[PDB]
């Protein structure tokens, strides 16, 4: 839950899962961007953000 | 090249000195106990030692 | 009188180190928003809002 994460703000369980690259589904309303090209997909770009 | 009295004061200064090593664990055991186990306060280590 | 063999020694120490006072400067400190602050029973103080 991103909202409960924004409230307390411990960032200990999310630093663990993002350093040890475990599969995660973050839940919460989020603004995105739209990217329409293949070379920005062949370069594995979505894992950078 | 020292006198035997003058070496006695200098070997005592070399062997017995107040200086001991530091890490991130000793600093974490230095803050008081309620703040170690509080949810209102957020603390971590941001420097190598 | 000066005896050379009885008045020459071999002293031993460290190469380099650094002494740090003020241990709490290695601690990053943040605080939850004060409307969301709770007491020991994990129930919010100032229920008057």
């Amino acid at each position: 839950n991103l909202e409960e994460l924004m409230r307390s703000g411990d960032y200990a369980q999310i630093t663990n899962m993002l350093l040890n690259n475990q599969p995660v589904a973050l839940v919460g309303a989020l603004p995105f961007i739209t990217d329409s090209s293949v070379i920005s997909l062949i370069a594995k770009l979505d894992a950078t953000v | 090249i020292l006198h035997p009295i003058d070496h006695a004061f200098n070997e005592y200064f070399l062997q017995h000195q107040l200086v001991e090593p530091l890490n991130n664990d000793i600093i974490f055991n230095y803050i008081p106990e309620r703040i170690r186990n509080d949810v209102n306060y957020i603390l971590n280590m941001d420097r190598n030692l | 009188q000066f005896d050379f063999r009885a008045s020459m020694h071999m002293l031993t120490s460290n190469l380099t180190f650094t002494v740090y006072s003020d241990l709490l400067a290695f601690v990053s400190a943040d605080t939850v928003e004060p409307i969301n602050a709770v007491a020991f029973d994990n129930m919010r103080i100032m229920n008057e809002l």
